């Protein structure tokens, strides 16, 4: 499956990142968001559920949002209040039929 | 007929611990890493 | 009857997804381990 | 309301097993994962098991420790084989059974 | 006056030979006191010198003496120096091991 | 007759007085002479006085020559001590 | 008992210069040297004269300072060429006469 | 040139004297230094004694060493009392004569 | 390196630097006694020129003295 | 440094050589005319006290004939 994601950019905030896929409207299982900071391991910024279930890591708690759509068929991802140490690389992960997938990447700077 | 509504107690169940497992990623992946990388 | 083969597959993804999200914990607290294993170098 | 209790604890020169015995659940064993608390530190991962039976290690214990369930005896083992002495820890079971988490009283294994 | 007209005689050479072995002897004793005052001349010049010569001596030792007490403290920094600066970095940096 | 027998008086006044004085005038050639033999023996000890002295400066010159070369060669070494020590305060710019 | 006295300091964008007003040995002068101490780290030594007009740096300055006397004026220069801003720092003076070490009040010298 | 060639090295559970014999400078001696090097770590010094007698050692053997030349064997000793475990090293002995700096093979001392 | 090639010829230099100052020192040492003893030598020999002259001149007068006292003896006995 | 500064210290050797042609040079001047002269004269000494004992023994000759011809010319003239 293909994964394409948009939304990056340098900025003064807040800021909606999509991650685009290619099928499954609501079969798809666990969507993520990962980011790496430059010379950091990638690590989890964001967890949506194919119910609805969510979370986020306390490094992020109460302003990022993981959300779906299952009709446009994109996990969104709320990046709300973002500070300056948010400057990293998000690319969306997933879980289908268990084989992980990933996506390009795209990039938010901030300062 | 009636084996239907088991499937959902293994839909519903399953499901469930799903939930426990990315609550658990939250504090491993990505907090206790990061944070204590830090210190 | 075709409701409940929809089901079967659910069930089969839900314990498929497990499989490979608790295989990220294997990999998950074996570096948390690592970086713990740093704080002898502080004590 | 699973009630767990570790077992299986003693002293080794070896290769020992551990049991988690389960209050409820036959055969809806759910992740039933093994944690160990290395002593003045954090709690550990050993590996998990599920109902299907998908068990995977971490990564210091792999290709040595194996996690097998009994659905009859309703009970979780954790063989230990291979063993180093490193591995001298309070050993706790771990439970999910409905989203909730059942641990238990802990045992030790002494490798030394 | 039979013999004593040679004796008038005979000693006034005899006095007069003698009245100019005392000018001679009158000029050895005025060339051999010059000869006295120039090896004075030259022993005092050289006490001087020897003098000089004996302070300087002694500044040396004040060198010398200042300039050992210098390196008494360059020893002393360099145990705090080497010693305890030095060793305790790579004690400190043994982090890596 | 008169004039010779009393001018012999005023002849012999010279040839008895002088004979044992001049001998005094000769004992000054000997005494000026040792003073002068003296003083010359002193001038050959003050030369040798002036050669261990000319020695001595010259080893007290050797010593301060051997002292800073001491010094030159120790301030040295402090100076590569100080580069240790910003060189490795250096590394810790990285970590702080 | 010299009383030194630093002089010289202030702040450049180039080139700068520094004595130390020692109060007594007219060309009795052993070991002068000059110390920074960077703000909040501690004190180092930076060059040495000696008596014989010996002048050793550290590396850190070699090749770009001089350390120079002046033994009619009791006075000791170290002139400061093509400056840095990391020797932004409080330089000051130090000297041994009969073994006891002198420091002096100090200066501060700001370069950015 | 002076060629510089120590003694006295050995292994004990105890005390120990190190001792360094030289090639000329008798008495006229200037700074003989007393190094160590532990293995995989850089040379140090612990002690220095010069040609009047004045002595200082590195705060880690303070109390403990104690450096004593000896003009007429043309040697300096150091000995080494109250050894400590952590005290092994090769020990190295050091002289400057004519500014130059000349060195000694050293003597591997274990205590342990 | 050369200085084995080089002190030699600084050790040949104070050898005779040492042969200077010896053979200088017994050379002004002879010179002044020498020169000292020629001064004496030459004084003795001046008063004994003095001497000389003044003693020929004494025997001259005192043989001519001499004659004319034998012409007068010879003029007595003529007498 | 060293290779000029003992090169300059064997230039010292040459100078103090250039000091040996001095001291032969109050060998050859001083110390042999002094002693040249200090034979002559005393050669000369010895000739004039040689001459001056005949010198002496002429006069107290001479001076004794006049004694005996003064006693004559008394006895003479006596007559």
């Amino acid at each position: 499956v293909q994964l394409q994601e948009s939304g990056g950019g340098l900025v003064y905030d807040s800021l909606r990142l999509s991650c685009a896929s290619s099928r499954s409207i609501d079969g798809i299982n666990i969507m993520r968001w990962y980011r790496q900071a430059p010379g950091k391991q990638r690590g989890m910024v964001a967890v949506v559920t194919g119910w609805g279930s969510t979370n986020y890591v306390d490094s992020v708690k109460g302003r990022f949002i993981i959300s779906r759509d299952s009709a446009k068929d994109t996990v969104y991802l709320q990046m709300n209040n973002l500070k300056p140490e948010d400057t990293a690389v998000y690319s969306c992960n997933a879980i289908y039929r268990g084989s992980e997938y990933w996506g390009q990447g795209t990039q938010v700077t901030v300062s | 007929r009636r084996d239907s509504a088991t499937h959902e107690a293994k839909i519903a169940e399953l499901q469930a611990t799903i939930e426990r497992l990315t609550s658990e990623a939250a504090l491993a992946e990505g907090a206790l890493e990061a944070a204590r990388r830090d210190r």
